[PDB]
Protein backbone atom coordinates (compact mmCIF):
# COMPACT_ATOMS: atom_id res chain seq x y z
CA UNK A 1 0.00 0.00 0.00
CA UNK A 2 3.07 2.48 1.03
CA UNK A 3 2.41 4.43 -2.01
CA UNK A 4 5.08 6.66 -3.20
CA UNK A 5 6.08 6.04 -6.31
CA UNK A 6 5.13 9.60 -7.82
CA UNK A 7 4.48 11.27 -11.33
CA UNK A 8 6.57 8.73 -12.59
CA UNK A 9 4.54 7.85 -16.07
CA UNK A 10 5.81 10.34 -18.87
CA UNK A 11 4.25 10.80 -21.93
CA UNK A 12 4.46 8.52 -24.58
CA UNK A 13 6.64 9.18 -27.66
CA UNK A 14 5.12 9.51 -31.08
CA UNK A 15 7.00 8.91 -34.57
CA UNK A 16 8.56 11.94 -36.52
CA UNK A 17 7.73 12.24 -40.30
CA UNK A 18 5.59 13.66 -42.83
CA UNK A 19 2.03 13.05 -41.63
CA UNK A 20 -0.11 10.28 -41.53
CA UNK A 21 -2.84 9.16 -44.12
CA UNK A 22 -6.30 7.94 -44.55
CA UNK A 23 -5.97 4.07 -45.36
CA UNK A 24 -9.61 3.33 -44.11
CA UNK A 25 -11.80 1.51 -46.88
CA UNK A 26 -14.08 3.72 -47.56
CA UNK A 27 -14.08 7.71 -46.97
CA UNK A 28 -15.70 8.69 -43.52
CA UNK A 29 -16.54 11.89 -42.73
CA UNK A 30 -15.47 12.89 -46.70
CA UNK A 31 -18.08 10.95 -48.12
CA UNK A 32 -21.09 11.82 -50.13
CA UNK A 33 -24.25 10.36 -50.38
CA UNK A 34 -26.15 10.56 -53.84
CA UNK A 35 -30.14 9.13 -52.43
CA UNK A 36 -33.37 8.76 -53.50
CA UNK A 37 -37.02 6.62 -52.23
CA UNK A 38 -31.52 -4.37 -57.50
CA UNK A 39 -27.79 -2.36 -56.85
CA UNK A 40 -27.20 -1.10 -59.88
CA UNK A 41 -31.00 0.11 -61.01
CA UNK A 42 -30.81 1.73 -57.54
CA UNK A 43 -27.28 3.01 -58.99
CA UNK A 44 -28.66 4.81 -61.69
CA UNK A 45 -31.36 6.64 -60.24
CA UNK A 46 -29.28 8.07 -57.22
CA UNK A 47 -27.46 9.35 -60.02
CA UNK A 48 -29.68 11.16 -61.58
CA UNK A 49 -30.48 13.23 -59.04
CA UNK A 50 -27.18 14.86 -59.22
CA UNK A 51 -27.31 17.23 -62.87
CA UNK A 52 -23.72 18.36 -62.31
CA UNK A 53 -21.39 15.86 -63.99
CA UNK A 54 -19.09 16.90 -66.19
CA UNK A 55 -15.87 15.64 -68.15
CA UNK A 56 -13.73 14.31 -65.32
CA UNK A 57 -9.94 15.98 -64.42
CA UNK A 58 -7.15 14.81 -62.27
CA UNK A 59 -6.74 17.09 -59.61
CA UNK A 60 -4.41 15.48 -57.31
CA UNK A 61 -2.60 12.52 -58.77
CA UNK A 62 -1.32 9.87 -57.00
CA UNK A 63 2.61 9.82 -56.99
CA UNK A 64 3.10 6.36 -57.78
CA UNK A 65 0.29 5.22 -59.59
CA UNK A 66 -0.43 5.58 -63.46
CA UNK A 67 -3.30 8.23 -63.07
CA UNK A 68 -4.34 8.93 -66.41
CA UNK A 69 -5.35 4.92 -65.81
CA UNK A 70 -7.69 6.23 -62.83
CA UNK A 71 -9.23 8.93 -65.29
CA UNK A 72 -10.11 6.39 -67.81
CA UNK A 73 -11.55 3.54 -65.29
CA UNK A 74 -14.01 6.60 -64.19
CA UNK A 75 -14.84 7.39 -67.65
CA UNK A 76 -15.22 3.64 -68.34
CA UNK A 77 -17.57 3.41 -65.46
CA UNK A 78 -20.07 6.15 -67.40
CA UNK A 79 -19.46 4.57 -70.41
CA UNK A 80 -20.66 1.17 -69.21
CA UNK A 81 -23.51 2.58 -67.13
CA UNK A 82 -25.00 4.24 -70.14
CA UNK A 83 -25.06 0.85 -71.89
CA UNK A 84 -27.49 -0.11 -68.67
CA UNK A 85 -29.20 2.80 -69.03
CA UNK A 86 -33.33 1.81 -70.23
CA UNK A 87 -32.83 -1.08 -71.78
CA UNK A 88 -35.35 -3.39 -69.68
CA UNK A 89 -33.94 -5.78 -67.16
CA UNK A 90 -31.26 -4.28 -65.27
CA UNK A 91 -28.36 -6.58 -64.31
CA UNK A 92 -27.05 -6.67 -60.36
CA UNK A 93 -23.35 -5.56 -60.59
CA UNK A 94 -22.49 -5.92 -64.28
CA UNK A 95 -19.39 -7.01 -65.73
CA UNK A 96 -17.27 -5.03 -66.75
CA UNK A 97 -14.55 -4.91 -69.73
CA UNK A 98 -11.08 -6.20 -68.99
CA UNK A 99 -9.49 -2.82 -70.33
CA UNK A 100 -6.00 -1.94 -69.94
CA UNK A 101 -6.70 0.60 -67.55
CA UNK A 102 -8.79 -1.84 -65.50
CA UNK A 103 -6.44 -4.84 -65.75
CA UNK A 104 -3.59 -2.74 -64.45
CA UNK A 105 -4.98 -1.41 -61.61
CA UNK A 106 -7.00 -4.47 -60.54
CA UNK A 107 -3.19 -5.60 -60.70
CA UNK A 108 -3.68 -8.26 -63.09
CA UNK A 109 -0.01 -7.64 -65.06
CA UNK A 110 1.65 -8.94 -61.82
CA UNK A 111 -0.39 -11.58 -62.99
CA UNK A 112 2.28 -14.95 -61.97
CA UNK A 113 1.03 -16.13 -66.46
CA UNK A 114 4.22 -13.12 -66.84
CA UNK A 115 7.93 -13.24 -66.62
CA UNK A 116 10.67 -15.06 -66.69
CA UNK A 117 14.26 -15.77 -64.49
CA UNK A 118 13.21 -12.96 -62.67
CA UNK A 119 10.43 -15.60 -61.09
CA UNK A 120 13.14 -16.11 -58.33
CA UNK A 121 12.72 -12.92 -56.75
CA UNK A 122 12.99 -14.02 -52.68
CA UNK A 123 15.10 -11.08 -49.83
CA UNK A 124 14.66 -12.16 -46.45
CA UNK A 125 11.46 0.07 -41.47
CA UNK A 126 8.21 0.19 -42.17
CA UNK A 127 8.70 4.19 -42.36
CA UNK A 128 7.24 6.23 -39.81
CA UNK A 129 4.42 8.63 -39.67
CA UNK A 130 3.33 11.89 -37.06
CA UNK A 131 0.17 11.90 -36.17
CA UNK A 132 -2.01 14.61 -38.00
CA UNK A 133 -5.66 16.57 -36.79
CA UNK A 134 -7.12 14.81 -39.60
CA UNK A 135 -8.36 11.42 -37.48
CA UNK A 136 -9.44 13.33 -34.57
CA UNK A 137 -11.57 15.13 -36.80
CA UNK A 138 -12.84 11.87 -38.26
CA UNK A 139 -13.67 10.52 -34.50
CA UNK A 140 -15.15 13.83 -33.28
CA UNK A 141 -18.00 13.57 -36.77
CA UNK A 142 -18.13 9.58 -35.42
CA UNK A 143 -19.54 10.54 -32.58
CA UNK A 144 -21.90 12.82 -33.96
CA UNK A 145 -25.72 12.66 -34.66
CA UNK A 146 -27.32 12.22 -37.75
CA UNK A 147 -30.47 13.55 -39.42
CA UNK A 148 -31.11 10.05 -40.34
CA UNK A 149 -31.71 6.34 -38.76
CA UNK A 150 -29.41 3.43 -39.78
CA UNK A 151 -30.83 0.84 -37.30
CA UNK A 152 -34.34 -0.93 -36.31
CA UNK A 153 -35.21 -0.68 -32.42
CA UNK A 154 -34.10 -4.57 -32.22
CA UNK A 155 -31.92 -6.69 -34.44
CA UNK A 156 -33.14 -6.62 -37.88
CA UNK A 157 -35.35 -6.58 -17.82
CA UNK A 158 -31.90 -5.26 -18.91
CA UNK A 159 -33.63 -5.50 -22.10
CA UNK A 160 -34.88 -1.85 -21.00
CA UNK A 161 -31.09 -0.81 -21.42
CA UNK A 162 -30.82 -2.38 -25.04
CA UNK A 163 -33.85 -0.01 -25.92
CA UNK A 164 -32.19 3.07 -24.05
CA UNK A 165 -29.15 2.62 -25.63
CA UNK A 166 -30.48 2.40 -29.28
CA UNK A 167 -32.46 5.03 -28.83
CA UNK A 168 -29.66 6.74 -28.40
CA UNK A 169 -27.19 5.77 -30.88
CA UNK A 170 -29.80 4.93 -34.16
CA UNK A 171 -28.87 8.29 -35.47
CA UNK A 172 -25.21 8.02 -35.16
CA UNK A 173 -22.50 8.80 -37.80
CA UNK A 174 -20.43 5.49 -36.36
CA UNK A 175 -23.99 3.57 -36.76
CA UNK A 176 -24.07 4.78 -40.65
CA UNK A 177 -20.26 3.59 -41.02
CA UNK A 178 -21.29 0.19 -39.27
CA UNK A 179 -24.11 -0.22 -42.00
CA UNK A 180 -21.97 0.94 -44.86
CA UNK A 181 -19.57 -1.30 -44.02
CA UNK A 182 -22.50 -4.80 -43.82
CA UNK A 183 -23.65 -3.69 -47.21
CA UNK A 184 -20.68 -3.13 -48.92
CA UNK A 185 -18.59 -6.05 -47.76
CA UNK A 186 -21.29 -8.27 -48.28
CA UNK A 187 -22.02 -7.14 -51.68
CA UNK A 188 -18.19 -7.63 -52.40
CA UNK A 189 -17.85 -10.88 -51.24
CA UNK A 190 -20.89 -12.25 -53.09
CA UNK A 191 -19.38 -10.43 -56.59
CA UNK A 192 -16.39 -12.44 -55.29
CA UNK A 193 -17.96 -16.00 -54.96
CA UNK A 194 -20.18 -15.07 -57.96
CA UNK A 195 -17.98 -14.20 -60.71
CA UNK A 196 -14.26 -14.81 -59.73
CA UNK A 197 -12.87 -14.58 -63.80
CA UNK A 198 -15.19 -11.09 -63.55
CA UNK A 199 -14.34 -6.99 -62.97
CA UNK A 200 -17.55 -6.54 -61.08
CA UNK A 201 -18.81 -3.10 -61.06
CA UNK A 202 -20.34 -3.26 -57.13
CA UNK A 203 -22.50 -0.21 -56.34
CA UNK A 204 -21.42 0.94 -52.94
CA UNK A 205 -24.75 1.22 -51.24
CA UNK A 206 -26.63 2.33 -47.90
CA UNK A 207 -30.41 2.32 -46.37
CA UNK A 208 -31.83 4.69 -43.45
CA UNK A 209 -35.01 5.87 -42.82
CA UNK A 210 -35.36 9.95 -42.37
CA UNK A 211 -36.82 12.14 -39.75
CA UNK A 212 -40.02 12.22 -41.41
CA UNK A 213 -40.12 8.60 -41.62
CA UNK A 214 -39.14 8.03 -45.38
CA UNK A 215 -36.85 5.23 -46.30
CA UNK A 216 -33.68 6.47 -48.54
CA UNK A 217 -31.58 4.54 -50.91
CA UNK A 218 -27.91 6.16 -50.36
CA UNK A 219 -25.30 5.97 -53.15
CA UNK A 220 -21.73 6.49 -52.21
CA UNK A 221 -19.52 5.73 -55.30
CA UNK A 222 -18.52 2.32 -56.69
CA UNK A 223 -16.60 -0.25 -56.67
CA UNK A 224 -14.47 -2.21 -59.49
CA UNK A 225 -14.00 -5.97 -57.98
CA UNK A 226 -10.50 -7.75 -59.60
CA UNK A 227 -10.12 -11.36 -60.21
CA UNK A 228 -11.33 -13.65 -57.26
CA UNK A 229 -10.24 -16.52 -58.00
CA UNK A 230 -9.15 -18.73 -54.67
CA UNK A 231 -10.97 -20.51 -51.69
CA UNK A 232 -8.10 -19.75 -49.55
CA UNK A 233 -10.08 -17.16 -47.12
CA UNK A 234 -6.78 -15.39 -46.46
CA UNK A 235 -6.18 -14.66 -49.94
CA UNK A 236 -7.03 -11.19 -51.54
CA UNK A 237 -9.18 -9.74 -53.94
CA UNK A 238 -7.32 -6.65 -55.52
CA UNK A 239 -10.14 -3.69 -56.27
CA UNK A 240 -10.64 -0.29 -57.04
CA UNK A 241 -12.86 2.06 -55.04
CA UNK A 242 -14.59 5.40 -56.64
CA UNK A 243 -16.06 7.75 -54.05
CA UNK A 244 -17.94 10.91 -54.21
CA UNK A 245 -17.01 13.79 -52.55
CA UNK A 246 -17.60 17.30 -52.00
CA UNK A 247 -13.88 17.53 -50.29
CA UNK A 248 -11.15 19.37 -51.95
CA UNK A 249 -8.36 16.76 -51.99
CA UNK A 250 -5.93 19.57 -51.73
CA UNK A 251 -6.52 21.17 -48.20
CA UNK A 252 -5.10 17.79 -46.72
CA UNK A 253 -2.89 16.27 -49.38
CA UNK A 254 -1.30 14.21 -47.31
CA UNK A 255 -4.46 12.77 -45.82
CA UNK A 256 -4.81 11.28 -49.85
CA UNK A 257 -1.38 9.96 -50.17
CA UNK A 258 -2.97 6.35 -51.48
CA UNK A 259 -5.54 8.33 -53.89
CA UNK A 260 -5.37 9.88 -57.01
CA UNK A 261 -8.64 12.34 -56.86
CA UNK A 262 -10.94 13.18 -60.29
CA UNK A 263 -13.05 16.56 -60.29
CA UNK A 264 -16.17 14.67 -61.69
CA UNK A 265 -18.57 17.68 -61.87
CA UNK A 266 -20.19 20.23 -60.06
CA UNK A 267 -22.85 20.95 -57.69
CA UNK A 268 -25.36 23.58 -56.68
CA UNK A 269 -26.42 23.70 -52.94
CA UNK A 270 -28.69 25.66 -50.89
CA UNK A 271 -27.34 27.57 -48.81
CA UNK A 272 -27.71 30.40 -45.77
CA UNK A 273 -26.76 32.93 -47.95
CA UNK A 274 -28.32 31.07 -51.65
CA UNK A 275 -27.09 28.69 -54.26
CA UNK A 276 -23.54 28.17 -54.43
CA UNK A 277 -21.60 25.78 -56.77
CA UNK A 278 -18.95 23.40 -54.91
CA UNK A 279 -16.99 21.09 -57.06
CA UNK A 280 -17.91 17.28 -56.59
CA UNK A 281 -14.53 14.84 -55.95
CA UNK A 282 -14.30 10.90 -56.64
CA UNK A 283 -11.71 10.06 -54.79
CA UNK A 284 -10.04 6.74 -56.36
CA UNK A 285 -7.54 4.01 -54.95
CA UNK A 286 -6.72 0.55 -55.56
CA UNK A 287 -6.94 -1.97 -52.79
CA UNK A 288 -7.81 -5.68 -51.87
CA UNK A 289 -9.44 -7.42 -49.05
CA UNK A 290 -10.15 -11.50 -48.38
CA UNK A 291 -13.32 -13.82 -47.76
CA UNK A 292 -11.53 -12.72 -43.99
CA UNK A 293 -11.62 -9.52 -43.85
CA UNK A 294 -14.87 -9.33 -45.76
CA UNK A 295 -16.39 -11.69 -43.06
CA UNK A 296 -15.09 -9.03 -40.12
CA UNK A 297 -16.78 -6.31 -42.17
CA UNK A 298 -20.49 -7.96 -42.88
CA UNK A 299 -20.03 -8.21 -38.31
CA UNK A 300 -19.31 -4.55 -37.54
CA UNK A 301 -22.61 -4.64 -36.05
CA UNK A 302 -20.49 -6.55 -32.95
CA UNK A 303 -19.79 -2.77 -32.02
CA UNK A 304 -23.01 -1.79 -31.38
CA UNK A 305 -22.94 -4.96 -28.54
CA UNK A 306 -19.22 -4.26 -27.20
CA UNK A 307 -20.32 -0.74 -27.17
CA UNK A 308 -23.33 -1.37 -25.36
CA UNK A 309 -21.89 -3.79 -22.83
CA UNK A 310 -19.76 -1.26 -22.13
CA UNK A 311 -22.06 1.19 -21.22
CA UNK A 312 -24.12 -1.50 -19.70
CA UNK A 313 -21.53 -2.36 -16.89
CA UNK A 314 -20.48 1.36 -16.71
CA UNK A 315 -24.06 0.76 -14.88
CA UNK A 316 -23.26 -1.22 -12.53
CA UNK A 317 -20.30 0.55 -11.23
CA UNK A 318 -23.16 3.30 -9.98
CA UNK A 319 -26.46 0.94 -9.40
CA UNK A 320 -24.98 -1.59 -6.87
CA UNK A 321 -23.13 1.82 -5.14
CA UNK A 322 -26.70 4.09 -5.51
CA UNK A 323 -28.54 0.71 -4.61
CA UNK A 324 -31.30 1.68 -6.96
CA UNK A 325 -31.33 0.68 -10.55
CA UNK A 326 -29.81 4.18 -12.05
CA UNK A 327 -30.49 3.44 -15.95
CA UNK A 328 -33.65 5.85 -15.77
CA UNK A 329 -31.95 8.38 -14.11
CA UNK A 330 -29.27 8.71 -16.42
CA UNK A 331 -30.63 8.36 -19.39
CA UNK A 332 -33.78 11.06 -18.38
CA UNK A 333 -31.22 13.47 -17.62
CA UNK A 334 -27.88 14.07 -15.74
CA UNK A 335 -24.69 12.45 -14.52
CA UNK A 336 -22.92 14.47 -17.58
CA UNK A 337 -20.63 13.71 -15.06
CA UNK A 338 -18.15 11.43 -17.28
CA UNK A 339 -14.81 13.41 -18.79
CA UNK A 340 -15.03 12.81 -22.61
CA UNK A 341 -13.24 15.42 -24.70
CA UNK A 342 -11.02 18.61 -24.30
CA UNK A 343 -11.92 22.03 -25.25
CA UNK A 344 -9.86 25.42 -25.36
CA UNK A 345 -11.68 25.60 -22.00
CA UNK A 346 -10.06 22.69 -21.11
CA UNK A 347 -11.66 19.36 -19.41
CA UNK A 348 -15.24 18.46 -20.67
CA UNK A 349 -17.70 16.17 -19.68
CA UNK A 350 -21.08 14.62 -21.22
CA UNK A 351 -24.30 12.57 -20.06
CA UNK A 352 -24.57 8.52 -20.98
CA UNK A 353 -25.99 9.59 -24.16
CA UNK A 354 -22.88 10.83 -25.03
CA UNK A 355 -21.22 8.69 -23.86
CA UNK A 356 -23.12 5.54 -25.70
CA UNK A 357 -22.05 7.20 -28.83
CA UNK A 358 -18.33 8.06 -28.25
CA UNK A 359 -18.11 4.14 -26.99
CA UNK A 360 -19.64 3.35 -30.32
CA UNK A 361 -17.20 5.19 -32.54
CA UNK A 362 -14.24 3.87 -30.76
CA UNK A 363 -15.61 0.47 -31.12
CA UNK A 364 -16.50 0.89 -34.78
CA UNK A 365 -13.01 2.94 -35.40
CA UNK A 366 -11.27 -0.10 -33.88
CA UNK A 367 -12.81 -2.40 -36.26
CA UNK A 368 -12.82 0.42 -39.17
CA UNK A 369 -8.95 1.04 -38.85
CA UNK A 370 -7.95 -2.88 -37.51
CA UNK A 371 -4.16 -3.36 -37.60
CA UNK A 372 -1.44 -5.41 -35.46
CA UNK A 373 -0.12 -1.56 -34.50
CA UNK A 374 -3.99 -1.80 -32.67
CA UNK A 375 -3.74 -4.89 -31.14
CA UNK A 376 -0.03 -4.38 -29.59
CA UNK A 377 -1.13 -1.31 -28.37
CA UNK A 378 -4.32 -1.69 -27.13
CA UNK A 379 -2.62 -4.80 -25.02
CA UNK A 380 -0.57 -3.27 -23.90
CA UNK A 381 -2.02 0.28 -22.95
CA UNK A 382 -4.65 -1.52 -20.67
CA UNK A 383 -1.32 -1.96 -18.26
CA UNK A 384 0.15 1.47 -18.45
CA UNK A 385 -3.62 2.57 -18.09
CA UNK A 386 -4.12 0.01 -14.73
CA UNK A 387 -0.48 1.20 -13.31
CA UNK A 388 -1.18 5.03 -13.91
CA UNK A 389 -4.77 4.29 -12.40
CA UNK A 390 -3.56 3.12 -9.16
CA UNK A 391 -0.82 5.41 -8.89
CA UNK A 392 -3.14 8.08 -9.16
CA UNK A 393 -5.06 6.32 -5.76
CA UNK A 394 -1.67 6.49 -4.21
CA UNK A 395 -1.24 2.61 -4.52
CA UNK A 396 1.83 0.90 -4.93
CA UNK A 397 1.57 -1.22 -8.32
CA UNK A 398 4.96 -3.01 -6.92
CA UNK A 399 8.11 -3.75 -8.65
CA UNK A 400 7.27 -3.48 -12.50
CA UNK A 401 9.61 -3.02 -15.10
CA UNK A 402 8.10 0.17 -16.85
CA UNK A 403 10.17 1.07 -18.82
CA UNK A 404 9.81 -2.40 -19.97
CA UNK A 405 6.61 -1.72 -20.84
CA UNK A 406 7.04 2.04 -22.66
CA UNK A 407 9.34 0.11 -25.39
CA UNK A 408 6.22 -2.44 -25.89
CA UNK A 409 3.83 0.53 -26.23
CA UNK A 410 5.91 2.81 -27.91
CA UNK A 411 6.99 0.31 -30.97
CA UNK A 412 3.36 0.17 -31.86
CA UNK A 413 3.61 3.58 -32.61
CA UNK A 414 5.22 3.74 -36.74
CA UNK A 415 2.35 5.50 -38.48
CA UNK A 416 -0.76 4.08 -38.36
CA UNK A 417 -3.03 7.70 -37.69
CA UNK A 418 -5.65 5.93 -35.38
CA UNK A 419 -3.14 4.13 -32.83
CA UNK A 420 -1.44 7.42 -33.13
CA UNK A 421 -4.37 9.39 -32.12
CA UNK A 422 -4.63 6.67 -29.15
CA UNK A 423 -1.42 7.30 -28.11
CA UNK A 424 -2.01 10.90 -28.23
CA UNK A 425 -5.15 10.37 -25.94
CA UNK A 426 -3.59 8.71 -23.43
CA UNK A 427 -0.95 10.90 -23.35
CA UNK A 428 -3.71 13.54 -22.65
CA UNK A 429 -5.23 11.03 -20.00
CA UNK A 430 -1.91 11.20 -18.56
CA UNK A 431 -1.77 14.39 -17.93
CA UNK A 432 -5.24 14.90 -16.40
CA UNK A 433 -4.78 11.69 -14.20
CA UNK A 434 -1.86 12.74 -12.70
CA UNK A 435 -1.76 16.86 -12.71
CA UNK B 1 -15.27 22.98 -29.53
CA UNK B 2 -14.80 19.65 -27.85
CA UNK B 3 -11.96 17.21 -29.36
CA UNK B 4 -13.41 14.06 -28.34
CA UNK B 5 -11.48 11.61 -26.36
CA UNK B 6 -12.75 8.19 -24.57
CA UNK B 7 -9.56 7.24 -22.91
CA UNK B 8 -10.99 10.34 -20.37
CA UNK B 9 -13.49 8.06 -19.11
CA UNK B 10 -11.15 6.36 -17.46
CA UNK B 11 -10.30 9.63 -15.08
CA UNK B 12 -13.72 7.98 -13.77
CA UNK B 13 -14.30 4.87 -14.92
CA UNK B 14 -11.47 2.60 -13.47
CA UNK B 15 -9.86 -0.13 -16.03
CA UNK B 16 -11.47 -3.36 -17.02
Amino acid sequence: IEPFLKTTPRPLRLPDGPPCSQRSKFLLMDALKLSIEIPLYDAIKCMKTFFGWKEPNIVKPHEKGINPNYLLAWKQVLAELQDIENEEKIPKTKNMRKTSQLKWALGENMAPEKVDFEDCKDVSEPKPRSLASWIQSEFNKACELTDSSWIELDEIIASMRRNYFTAEVSHCRATEYIMKGVYINTALLNASCAAMDDFQLIPMISKCRTKEGRRKTNLYGFIIKGRSHLRNDTDVVNFVSMEFSLTDPRLEPHKWEKYCVLEIGDMLLRTAIGQVSRPMFLYVRTNGTSKIKMKWGMEMRRCLLQSLQQIESMIEAESSVKEKDMTKEFFENKSETWPIGESPKGMEEGSIGKVCRTLLAKSVFNSLYASPQLEGFSAESRKLLLIVQALRDNLEPGTFDLGGLYEAIEECLINDPWVLLNASWFNSFLTHALK
Amino acid sequence: SMDVNPTLLFLKVPAQ
